[PDB]
């Protein structure tokens, strides 16, 4: 029987195959498979025996060659830095992960007892028979606790797991071959971007250090030195991708910078000693409007009820608690101050001590107030908040539509490029959870409202009907040119400004507008159609090549619904499926900025807009222009 | 074809209600980037236009108001200020659509938690009215049924 199972595939008789098959019906690891598969396996399953407990079947890090089933005995699953993580018994199978995913062995398999019998299937036989029909799920357990779940979405991809195991997995599967550079970086990207949600630097950096110094427990002296070297290479690779994601943002993280400092010394000491890391060492050496940083200091005015103010000097990433403290220090307080945002329209929001970097979350004409709670309802807006009372047509009317749109797009791109990919993550998951600023994203998102209200402001301040018709024509022209430059954001901002109740009201102005521009606008407004998840916009943006600025409000909506619609944790494990979805949305922004984009007076106007954002005032102004 | 709009202040449960109606949290992953993300068949097709995440963009709600046919005014029973904010949104609908009457439903979300209630049932009926919960599946479907009738 076992002699039969020792015979090579092309040497077994018909009766041999017939008798092997009969026994395969008793093996539980095969029972879910079809007769067709079982008959094929009958001519392929090799019998294997080992005498001594403690014999190593294969090492962690080795290339996978075989799938195993246990007939007699037991084995231990051994991972470096953890030891025996799991034990497998009679009936259990293993070694499928390396074969399916074309990855190194995620663990070592060591015999637990004497005299163990196995059934084995080699690589090319496994691929043509088992790979396509094996199973949809692989659950990895450590100390009888769920630790990693891999599924078919073809390879097994990470669906869920513990932060430590997810890190371990992405460390192990890094490919160092130069021709696989972009594939390696692409695979790591989800973890490198999303780790701040489930494994902050406080946990990641010590885990990285530990992984770097983790020596192998199995194999010959040469096998061990070769593994440790490649282990170190992969850690460096992950560190480089990790550092690249942050860029200048590392300066906001003392733990991350301290880690890099000591990591660079460790690598360079190992480089000298082992004559290695010749390519990776200089890369690591390099690392060791402008974007606003959290550590930057702002002079900010916080107003009293009587409209006097204090100027505080605090970091951009300061909490409300820190703001209160800075105000109290100047006024000499112990009267229980609270921080409250106020609109030009007078509506007020009380901020929690918890909130971070609130300065840039204000409305266009918003102001920040410090007062005791009993003053909340008596607060009233400042004159400065109520916007201009005379138009600026006499200035920008003298400027070309093309020149205005171009200067707008140039400025927009400066604001858009200042936005770090991680600010999107912090904004979605909650600013206070990271203690980081989103100032750059905050200011770029506000710009949408600024352009929108600029249109409404100028139209509602233009008293002459003939000149007002000229304004509508000009705004449609500026919008058209914005779409040409692939600045979809500012395009929709102008169109929505034209859609505003205070502007659409002006029947006498719209009626007197040439039908050429009347149809032009109707075509613009139809691109705003919210039907089929903004299908009209979606397709428009998809056709365009990658130097473009997207419709930002929709991006923020996509991000919001990805967060609220999906659980971050499932059964105390990180839902990496969700993490992948958030990262895909952020990478879309990376795609839009993957290519560069190609008159001081026109520049000055566009970058210094004065706007009314009080909708009531705009309606009142519109109602007396055309009763 | 029907287009329904969800309105209300931040932290009210708008997105939770929308997802819970179209598909469902946990049971299935939610992709908000595909054609049928906010569409559900009930015998007619509905599209939910939710202002969740885009509250700071006033032009977004205005666009949804113009295209909307039914409206859901949602507030939290745990938040005092959120019921107050509904008066403006109510009048804004009649302003953007430029109509006298509009088919709408008033919704008091988060009704599952009573130990944090600061807004009693009292105030709702005076201004149809439902006390719903997204996370507890109370009256989720009912909200969007009223609007198709109206
Ligand atoms: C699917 O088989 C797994 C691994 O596949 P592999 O080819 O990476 O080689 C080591 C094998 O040990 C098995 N293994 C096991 S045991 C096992 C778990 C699930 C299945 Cl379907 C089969 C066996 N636990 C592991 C763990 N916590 N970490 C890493 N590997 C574990």
């Amino acid at each position: 029987m076992r002699m039969i199972l020792r015979k090579p595939p092309g040497q077994r008789t018909v009766d041999d195959l017939e008798i092997i098959y009969d026994e395969l019906l008793h093996i539980k690891a095969l029972s879910h498979l079809s007769t067709t598969v079982k008959r094929e396996l009958a001519g392929v399953l090799i019998f294997e025996s080992h005498a001594k407990g403690g014999t190593v079947l294969f090492n962690q890090g080795e290339e996978g060659t075989s799938w195993y089933i246990i007939l007699k005995g037991s084995v231990n699953v051994v991972i470096y830095g953890k030891g025996v993580v799991c034990t497998l018994h009679e009936g259990d199978d293993f070694g499928q992960l390396a074969l399916v995913n074309d990855a190194p062995r995620a663990a070592s398999i060591v015999l637990r007892e004497d005299n163990c019998h196995f059934l084995r299937v080699d690589k090319e036989d496994f691929n043509r028979i088992l790979r396509d029909v094996e199973a949809n799920t692989v659950r990895l357990k450590e100390h009888d606790q769920d630790v990693l779940v891999l599924e078919k979405v073809q390879k097994y991809t990470v669906m869920s797991g513990t932060p430590e195991k997810i890190l371990e997995h992405f460390l192990e599967t890094i490919r160092l071959e130069p021709s696989l550079n972009e594939a390696t970086d692409s695979v790591l990207n989800d973890f490198v971007m999303m780790h701040c949600v489930f494994m902050p630097n406080t946990q990641l950096c010590p885990a990285l250090v530990a992984h770097y110094h983790a020596q192998p427990s199995q194999g010959t002296e040469q096998e061990r030195m070769d593994y440790a070297l490649n282990n170190k290479r992969r850690v460096i690779r992950l560190v480089l991708q990790w550092a690249a994601m942050y860029g200048d943002l590392l300066q906001e993280d003392d733990v991350a910078m301290a880690f890099l400092e000591e990591f660079y010394v460790s690598v360079s000491d190992d480089a000298r000693m082992m004559a290695a890391f010749k390519e990776q060492l200089p890369e690591l050496e390099k690392i060791v409007r402008q974007p606003i940083r959290g550590s930057d200091e702002v002079l900010f005015k916080v107003y009293c009820i009587d409209h006097t103010y204090t100027t505080i000097r605090v970091p951009v990433a300061a909490s409300v608690k820190e703001v209160i403290s800075a105000v109290a220090d100047k006024l000499g307080s112990g009267e229980g101050l609270i921080i409250v945002k106020m609109n030009s329209g007078g509506e007020k929001v009380v901020l929690k001590s918890n909130d971070v970097s609130v300065f840039t979350t204000l409305t266009i004409n918003g102001r920040l107030f410090a007062c005791p709670r009993e003053q909340f309802d008596s607060l009233t807006p400042l004159p400065e908040q109520e916007g201009p009372t005379t138009g600026t047509v006499g200035t920008f009317e003298l400027m070309s539509s093309k020149d205005l749109a171009y200067q707008m797009t140039t400025y927009d791109w400066e604001l858009f490029n200042c936005v770090h990919e991680l600010e999107l993550i912090y904004h979605t998951f909650g600013r206070h959870n990271f203690k980081k600023t989103t100032a750059n994203l905050d200011l770029f998102l506000r710009r949408f409202n600024e352009i929108q209200f600029w249109v409404v402001t100028e139209v509602c301040l233009c008293s002459q009907l003939s000149k007002r018709v000229q304004l509508l024509k000009k705004f449609i022209k500026i919008a058209a040119h914005c779409k040409e430059y692939k600045n979809l954001n500012s395009f929709f901002a102008i169109v929505m400004g034209l859609s505003n109740v205070a502007v659409s009201r002006l029947a006498l102005t719209w009626e007197k507008l040439p039908s050429k521009f009347k149809k032009f606008y109707a075509e613009f407004e139809s691109l705003m159609d919210p039907s089929r998840n903004h299908r009209a916009y979606r397709l428009t943006a998809a056709k365009l090549e990658p130097p473009l600025i997207p419709f930002m409000p929709l991006l923020i909506k996509d991000m919001t619904f990805t967060h609220e619609g999906n659980k971050t944790f499932i059964d105390n494990l990180v839902n990496f499926e969700k993490m992948r979805m958030i990262a895909n949305t952020a990478r879309t922004v990376r795609y839009y900025r993957s290519q560069p984009f190609n008159h001081q007076d026109v520049r000055s106007y566009v970058r210094q807009l004065n706007v009314i954002d009080n909708q009531r005032t705009l309606s009142q102004m519109s109602h007396r222009l055309e009763p | 074809e029907y287009k329904l709009v969800v309105l209300g202040s931040g932290g009210v449960g708008k997105s939770a209600l929308t997802v819970q109606f179209v598909q469902g949290i946990f049971v299935e992953k939610y992709d908000p980037t595909i054609e049928d993300s906010y569409r559900k068949q009930v015998q007619c097709m509905l599209e939910i236009l939710d202002t969740a995440g885009t509250e700071q963009f006033t032009a977004m709600r205005d666009l949804y108001m113009k295209n909307g046919q039914g409206f859901a005014l949602v507030y939290s029973i745990t938040a005092q200020s959120t019921f107050n904010d509904l008066q403006d949104l109510r009048e804004q609908i009649l302003r953007v659509k430029d109509t006298d009457d509009v088919p709408m439903i008033l919704v008091g979300n988060k009704c599952d938690l009573e130990d944090e209630r600061v807004v009693g049932k009292e105030q709702g009926q005076n201004l149809a009215f439902l006390e719903s919960s997204a996370k507890s599946k109370i009256n989720v479907n009912e909200i969007f049924y009223d609007l198709v009738r109206q």
